[PDB]
């Protein structure tokens, strides 16, 4: 929206790229504002879409994670870097609202510049928001809802398949429920004396194309991609209590420290010298094997030296994998992780207690490639899910699709309360702050009606992807929120409403918790936080200066 | 400008039509490469070799396509092959004629792609039931069974007229590495191809075909009952992995230095002499002073072996590979191996290792080709790894699906009698699945030169009266049954033919812009 | 079967050639017009600021208003000469408000963008535009009232009429002497003929603004004065002003004629043959006793040479559209035969004198009581002022101009845009569809031009906005706001008026240069 660029002024000097400044900062800021906003506006909800990107190697990406296709846009304009690490703060931290927190703050931005045209101060407009929103998460308190009254998992079932919507998974999200529910109640420990904790990523995505991704199975324990040392090593351990050891020595032939010379005045000390050095290694694995563990684990490669003796003893070897998923191999199983074999006492020994226990090891071939399923685990239960689709471009977009759903689950159980999603709470935001303001009134009571229109942008938005009449859904959404508002707790009706509305498939307005969409309060708050001081540090901006590069 | 982006986007619903063009695009070209008359299509690399071959798999892999959209039809190949390997190019033409069969709406109806998908997997569910009754179980056991089910994917490949030699070829390469569940891998057959010959002349033999001569004169290239010991370590002279630094202050220190070095070899000879071995296979280099000492003893040396042979070594004779020559024992020695022989071939020396033949672990068998030149050889060894995959699924499972078209029509007849039934807002994408299943036996018809549409209007016809089993004749281009065709398929290849295509379709429709060059 | 190699795609348009579709092209139409209007929005109201405008050629060109702004930039893309068109359309027609109908069409546009963005399609908002349209024009011509109810003076009416225009210009703290001119220039012209041309103002570079002078006369400047000026007196008591059509010259304009003579004696008969045709031509013109002589084509030296010793003035190479001034306060008309001439065709006055200002000499006609033209001689020390202020009558004309044809009082400042507005709210309540959005929208869209008003003042227009629909709330109307008082206040006591034709065009332009750009959802450019 910038033309005839700008009159560059000789009294005014500085080394590197031209000084602008005035109401054209603030035009570029919202410029580049909605370019990267229109970007997610068609991927937000069931009926969005999301979009390709190319390496410029021939390699694309599909996902429809908001945080991957701005991570993938390198913005040269510098507050434009804003929004792009906003999104990768989101899934970070939350690991829901990517797409949601980016059009909100751009909404802010847009609305907001409008205002400083009409000559209010923009510390007068970051105060009206600031204050609209002390009070919105207020209201935000006020319509939680802590279940009562479910049955089973169906609590966890219909939230997680929130987040699978508008994915790939979303056609297939009733089959795929399950599988998230029970793959995060098997990895739960305990932490901080008595508080529960999950991890994450602990559960393996393992990427095998082929079959359906209806018929992905859900192993009941946890599953290690990795290939077999020797292929004369027995895929399939028969009978219960599998002795796994988990180890950081490889096993070698190995250099002595480089801080050592070693001078011989004698040609016979070769034959001792060489064979030692084979013969040290033989040390460690010898008191293993005499151990029984029937599986061992090792984060370095293994020479053939030491494979020989895994054949005729019967014991399964392994070469390097990632260092992080050893940790939960025997966590699991009760092995203890052995950076350094050493005892208290200056005599090497091994304990039968760094041993880990399963109820069987197996290495399963998923098309071309094999993987070790680990089932049955000892000390603490763990999961693993093998995504299926039909090319690997889909395996990558169902990962991404997997890990967002992991997060929603996680939220949901560390805070009991929920509120109910699908424009619900973006429209119930929206009249609560058009009475608010109306006491004060004065000067901030425009830039408060404003923020309440702003947060319109996320249920319209989803009336345009879906080819649908905005407008008749909006107004309804309008309708039956705002007349409820002033209601008193007893006669009931009234509030027996406003908790429902905007349904994109079949565009009517029916109730979300029959429906079952629900979304929890963590990933209400702190979106708005962080694209408040998204939008307070661009708003703050009057005059960007560039310096050329050296 | 802004970041990297814009140039020309492509936005609305010209962004999707550019998606059904361009997949359709991938389709068209191996379109003839389906039936038993179906042609040849040649590749060049930019390597400067040849490929030819009508399998859409080894087609759609060379050749380069710069297209986001269109490069996703070239993954699908690869789908088809490694978790079964027959039937890639049925894959690719039905979900080319899916995208654009399904979805030629939002161009005119404005239908939303996730209400289209959402009947697509309503469609894939009642898919597969409609296959699974119409498949009728066959017996694994019976041998005259196995030949007529190779003869599938033989029939449409050039080597239909040795189809009767190349069904005893994949049966016993099959049956052989086989292991007692029934889970075979073709890691441990043996693509290796002889140049020249004739191809009756080809047969499967037992055990692992080496390339090398014996190393010295004296060496037995026969021996009646061969024991094979394999040793990774090589049977020089180790330098260590530290440097040994002699200091030598007297004169007679220096001759006792490489005095040692011939006793020291020596020593890991005499040790491999407490075992007799006939034969030692190294898999790294030998010297010329390690093979005296073996063949004052009896033990033949070889060159030095790849990582890939040894293991299908062991599994022949049964050895086991031993590192360490002092821990070397008898019961690691392989034996009950039926002959030892060197061919004499102009392009390289051949030796030859029989199995005795006579529950423990899985054999290892070689499949000898010979072929009239060296891409002939390449052509059939694709046509045995489809050959030989078919076998794969039938013990696996032990149904079996109809054949020549016969399944994908036999669930466009069930898809269009539900798609009255359904009514609803579903019904235009529910009903267009059966009309992208009928294309493939379409193309049997133009490949034979027929006429498809008074065919294909009687086929559908006899299918409810007559039986599920009508199909299309490839040769003829009559309408016959599979019953009395004698040729049949395994339900595996169709169930990932509808699952591939119908799964991939949906990735494509939910595409909204596409952006070039971003960034690397 | 391929004639050879491998054959190219053929793209259906030519190549190069900017094709995009969809909601996207929408909005960068709109982005276009709003960027036009930018650079429109400080020039409005009395406190407006000029723009300088540097052309190709390095021509100094400063305008206040928004019809010639945009006539000296080249404008490229469509949807931004839709607001040159509006521009051109509301200077031809009327004059005055051609910033404001920019800035009403692209306000339409920036209400309709939250609009675009939401399932609501551009056909439906442009309904509700057509809609509101119609009753905002019958509201106007309700709010207007008769200047001849009071029985007033009719000098008087075309006097504040005329002020309001002066504003914005270099004009309003001359405007003592410059409205006293302007509305004394239209009542010379006939009340059922008015033309613009006749009003033509000449440029004379250098002087004082207040230094100009109105005369009902007329001044033709002058071209060559040939031999024989300076002799004859520019001070006439009562002259006779005679135009002639017919060049004066020997042999010049005339196609040639091929003489042959025969004869040495003939030859001298034809060479004073010419001093005779000559010589009969300017004798007819003394005997009807003409001081002045003026003649579209030039005038020979022999004819200044005869005209000198009768003192009569001749001066010739006048333009057209200066003659046919001259001959309506003449009275008679130009006859181009010299022996045709007859007494009524013969021009006078009560004094004639020529005095030279700017190193250049002028021909006024003075003393015209029954002269239907009128001059404007402006003068300044930039000559970039003299065409601000031509161009600043020239559309202060225009309002008394328009006045006596139809007399209409309407109000100003931002006084009938906020009570149209209202009366669109209360019409919108019960409309209950997606029209009650759209009506809302456009009358909160009238209102931009009140914004531009208090913000080029440095006063909020959040606060003044306020105050506005609580006094608007009762019944008032020329409610507005005041830049003297620093209140807003009652405009008919300020006794600012303005005609009806520049409220009724702006609402009919603006509306139809909105609903032609969003009709537009694809935009095709070749070459
Ligand atoms: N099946 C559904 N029905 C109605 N609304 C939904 C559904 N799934 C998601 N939503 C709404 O869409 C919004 C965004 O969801 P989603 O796009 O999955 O996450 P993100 O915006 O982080 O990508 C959520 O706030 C939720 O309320
Ligand atoms: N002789 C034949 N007559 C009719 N149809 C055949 C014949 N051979 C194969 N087909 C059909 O062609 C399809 C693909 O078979 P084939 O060409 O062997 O695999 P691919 O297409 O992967 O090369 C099968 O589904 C089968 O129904
Ligand atoms: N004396 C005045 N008091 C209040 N408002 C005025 C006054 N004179 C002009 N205006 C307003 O300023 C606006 C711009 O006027 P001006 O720039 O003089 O001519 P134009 O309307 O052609 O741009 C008009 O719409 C008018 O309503
Ligand atoms: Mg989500
Ligand atoms: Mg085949
Ligand atoms: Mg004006």
């Amino acid at each position: 929206m910038s033309q005839l660029f700008n009159n560059s002024r000789s009294d005014t000097l500085f080394l590197g790229g031209e000084k602008i400044s005035g109401d054209d900062i603030r035009n570029q800021n919202v410029l580049a504002t909605m370019a990267v906003a229109n970007v997610v506006k068609s991927s937000l909800g069931p009926v969005g879409l999301d979009k390709m990107l190319v390496d410029d190697i021939g390699d694309f990406t599909v996902t429809n994670d908001g945080a991957t296709i701005l991570s993938l846009l390198d913005v040269q304009h510098p507050a434009g870097k804003i929004l792009v690490e906003l999104a990768q703060q989101q899934d970070r931290e939350i690991g829901d609202g990517t797409t949601s927190v980016v059009i909100i703050a751009s909404e802010l931005l847009k609305r907001a510049n409008e205002l400083v045209k009409n000559k209010i101060h923009p510390t007068t407009i970051i105060t009206g928001f600031r204050v609209a929103l002390r009070e919105a998460i207020r209201f935000i308190n006020e319509v939680l809802s802590t279940s009562v009254d479910t049955l089973g998992k169906e609590t966890l079932i219909n939230i997680a398949k929130t987040s699978m919507s508008s994915k790939i998974i979303g056609a297939d999200s009733d089959f795929f429920s399950n599988m998230v529910v029970d793959a995060l109640l098997a990895v739960k420990t305990q932490n901080s004396k008595g508080e529960i904790k999950y991890p994450v990523k602990a559960v393996n995505v393992l990427k095998a194309h082929g079959k359906s991704a209806t018929e992905s199975l859900l192993v009941p324990g946890y599953a290690l991609n990795c290939t077999v040392a020797s292929q004369a090593m027995p895929k399939r351990i028969a009978g219960g209590n599998v002795k796994i050891a988990c180890l950081d020595l490889n096993l070698q032939k190995a250099r002595m420290a480089m801080g050592v010379q070693i001078n011989i005045d004698d040609p016979e000390q070769l034959e001792q010298i060489r064979k030692r050095e084979a013969g040290i290694v033989l040390e460690r694995v010898k008191k293993i094997i005499d151990a029984g563990a029937q599986v061992v684990l090792t984060t370095k490669g293994i020479d053939d030296l030491c494979l020989k003796e895994f054949v005729e003893a019967k014991i399964m070897g392994v070469r390097r994998c990632k260092k992080e998923d050893l940790r939960r191999i025997a966590r699991a199983t009760g092995a203890t992780l052995v950076s350094s074999m050493s005892n208290l006492e200056g005599e090497e020994t091994f304990e039968s207690s760094y041993l880990g226990l399963c109820d069987e090891v197996v290495q399963a071939k998923f098309s071309d490639d094999e993987c070790i399923l680990i089932k049955g685990t000892s000390k603490h239960s763990s999961s693993s899910i093998i995504l299926r689709g039909a090319n690997d471009y889909s395996l990558d977009e169902m990962e991404r699709s997997l890990h967002d759903s992991l997060s929603v689950v996680k939220r949901t159980l560390e805070s009991g309360n929920v509120v109910p999603g699908g424009g619900c709470v973006e429209a119930a935001l929206n009249i609560y702050l058009d009475n608010f303001a109306t006491t004060v009134g004065s000067r901030e009571q425009l830039a408060i009606a404003e923020f309440a229109a702003a947060l319109l942008i996320i249920p319209k938005t989803l009336a345009v992807n879906a080819a649908k009449d905005s407008s008749e859904l909006v107004a309804k959404l309008r309708s039956y929120h705002a007349a409820s508002q002033m209601a008193k707790p007893e006669d009931v009706k009234r509030r027996s409403y406003r908790n429902y509305g905007l349904d994109l498939i079949r565009g009517k307005i029916v109730d979300e918790i029959h429906a079952g969409v629900l979304e929890p309060t963590i990933s209400k708050v702190k979106s708005l936080k962080s694209a408040l001081e998204a939008c307070v540090a661009i708003l703050r901006i009057d005059t960007m200066i560039t310096v050329d590069p050296e | 400008v802004f970041m990297n982006a814009s140039q020309e986007r492509t936005t609305g619903r010209q962004a999707q039509i550019s998606n059904i063009t361009a997949a359709k695009a991938v389709a068209d070209v191996i379109r003839t490469c389906l039936g038993p008359k179906a042609m040849l299509k040649m590749l060049l690399d930019p390597m400067g070799g040849l490929v030819l071959t009508n399998d859409g798999h080894a087609i759609l892999r060379e050749i380069d396509v710069a297209h986001p959209a269109a490069k996703s039809m070239l993954e699908l190949s690869r789908t088809q092959d490694e978790e079964v390997g027959d039937g890639t190019t049925t894959v690719i033409i039905l979900a080319g004629e899916i995208l654009a069969q399904c979805a030629p709406y939002l161009i005119e109806k404005n239908i939303h792609p996730v209400i289209i998908i959402q009947a697509l997997k309503k469609a894939l569910t009642d898919a597969l039931e409609v296959i699974k009754q119409v498949s009728k179980p066959v017996d694994v056991e019976n041998d005259a069974a196995m030949k007529k089910l190779i003869q599938a994917s033989i029939g449409t490949k050039y080597v239909i007229h040795w189809s009767e030699k190349m069904c005893e070829l994949a049966l016993d390469a099959v049956k052989t590495v086989r292991k007692d569940f029934e889970i075979d891998i073709k890691r441990y057959v043996r693509v290796e191809k002889i140049p020249g010959g004739d191809v009756l002349d080809s047969r499967v033999l037992k055990g692992v075909l080496l390339n090398k001569d014996v190393v010295h004169p004296k060496m037995s290239r026969h021996i009646e009952n061969p024991r094979v010991v394999l040793l990774d370590c090589p049977l020089e002279y180790k330098k260590g992995e530290s440097q040994t630094n002699i200091e030598i202050e007297k004169e007679e220190d220096w001759n006792r230095i490489l005095q040692i070095e011939e006793e020291q070899v020596q020593l890991m000879c005499e040790q491999i002499l407490a075992v007799r071995p006939t034969l030692v296979i190294t898999e790294k280099g030998v010297s010329d002073l390690a093979q005296h000492y073996l063949l004052k003893g009896g033990c033949s040396v070889l060159r030095r072996v790849k990582k890939s042979d040894n293991n299908r070594i062991a599994r022949v004779t049964g050895a086991t590979i031993v590192n360490r020559v002092e821990d070397l024992k008898e019961s690691d020695v392989g034996t009950n191996c039926g002959l030892f022989k060197v061919e004499m071939i102009g392009d390289e020396y051949f030796s030859f290792l029989d199995n005795c033949k006579e529950s423990g672990l899985q054999k290892a068998c070689t499949i000898m080709l010979r072929g009239g030149s060296k891409d002939i050889l390449n052509e059939i060894d694709r046509n045995l790894q489809d050959a030989m995959a078919v076998a794969r699924n039938v013990m696996l499972s032990p149904s079996l699906s109809p054949g020549g078209g016969a399944t994908e029509m036999a669930v466009s007849v069930k898809l269009a009698e539900k798609a009255k039934q359904l009514e609803g807002i579903q019904q235009w994408p529910y009903q267009a699945v059966a009309d992208a299943m009928e294309c493939i036996p379409r193309t049997l018809i133009q490949n034979a030169g027929g006429d498809p549409i008074r065919l294909l209007s009687q086929l559908r016809a006899k299918h409810a009266q007559g039986n599920f089993t009508t199909g299309i004749d490839g040769d003829k281009g009559k309408i016959v049954d599979m019953v009395s065709y004698g040729i049949w398929e395994p339900e595996v290849i169709k169930q990932q033919s509808v699952k591939t295509a119908i799964e991939s379709a949906c990735l494509l429709l939910r595409v909204d812009d596409i952006v070039s060059g971003v960034r690397k | 079967m391929n004639f050879g190699s491998q054959t190219p795609t053929i793209v259906v348009l030519k190549e190069g050639t900017d094709a995009s579709q969809g909601k996207g092209q929408i909005i960068s139409n709109i982005n276009a017009c709003v960027a036009v209007q930018e650079a429109l929005k400080p020039t409005l109201g009395p406190l407006g600021s000029d723009i300088l405008i540097v052309t190709s050629n390095q021509k100094t060109t400063i305008s206040n208003d928004g019809a010639t702004i945009l006539k000296l930039l080249d404008v490229v893309h469509p949807a931004a000469k839709t607001l040159v068109d509006i521009s051109r359309a509301q200077d031809a027609e009327v004059g005055d408000g051609t910033t404001s109908v920019t800035i009403l069409a692209g306000e339409l546009m920036k209400e309709a963008k939250p609009f675009l963005e939401e399932g609501i399609s551009s056909h439906l908002i442009m309904k509700g535009y057509r809609k509101a349209v119609s009753l905002a024009v019958e509201k106007i011509n309700e709010l207007a009232v008769d200047i001849t109810s009071e029985k007033s003076s009719g000098r008087e009416l075309l006097e504040r009429c005329a002020r309001t225009a002066m504003s914005s210009k270099l004009i309003h703290n001359n405007a003592d002497f410059f409205v006293k001119m302007c509305v004394d220039a239209v009542l010379s012209l006939d009340r059922n003929d008015l033309d613009d041309k006749l009003i033509g103002i000449k440029k004379i570079p250098g002087g004082a603004m207040e230094e100009s002078l109105f005369i009902n006369g007329v001044a033709f400047k002058k071209t060559f004065s040939y031999a024989g000026f300076e002799q004859q007196p520019k001070k006439f008591n009562n002259p006779k002003i005679l135009s002639l059509n017919v060049e004066l010259e020997l042999k010049a304009e005339k196609d040639n004629a091929e003489v042959r003579v025969e004869h040495v004696e003939d030859y001298q008969a034809i060479v004073d043959a010419e001093w005779q045709l000559i010589f009969e031509k300017l004798r007819q013109v003394e005997e009807t006793g003409a001081n002045i002589v003026l003649s579209k084509l030039p005038i020979g030296d022999l004819a200044t040479q005869f005209f000198a010793d009768r003192n009569i003035f001749c001066a010739g190479r006048v333009s057209a559209d200066d003659m046919n001034r001259v001959i309506q306060a003449v009275g008679g008309s130009i006859q181009s035969t010299t022996s045709d001439i007859k007494p009524e065709h013969l021009g006078t006055c009560a004094l004639f004198e020529e005095m030279q200002i700017g190193s250049e000499r002028y021909n006024l006609f003075q003393g015209c009581p029954q002269a239907k033209t009128c001059t404007l001689l402006l003068r300044g020390g930039a000559e970039q002022v003299i065409a601000e202020v031509e161009r600043s009558l020239h559309d202060a004309i225009m309002i008394v101009k328009r006045a006596l044809q139809n007399k209409l009082i309407v109000a100003g400042g931002g006084a009938t845009e906020m009570e149209v507005s209202k009366c669109l709210r209360d019409y919108s309540k019960t409309i209950a569809g997606k029209q009650q959005m759209i009506i809302n929208a456009f009358a909160k869209a009238l209102e931009v031009i009140p914004r531009q008003l208090c913000e080029n003042a440095g006063f909020d227009a959040i606060e003044i906005l306020n105050k506005l629909r609580l006094a608007h709330s009762k019944g008032e109307k020329w409610y507005g706001v005041v830049f003297e008082t620093e209140n807003i206040g009652d405009n008919f006591a300020k006794f600012v008026w303005e005609p009806a034709l520049v409220k009724i065009n702006a609402l009919n332009s603006a509306t139809e240069a909105t609903n032609l750009i969003l009709s537009v959802d694809e935009t095709i450019t070749n070459k």
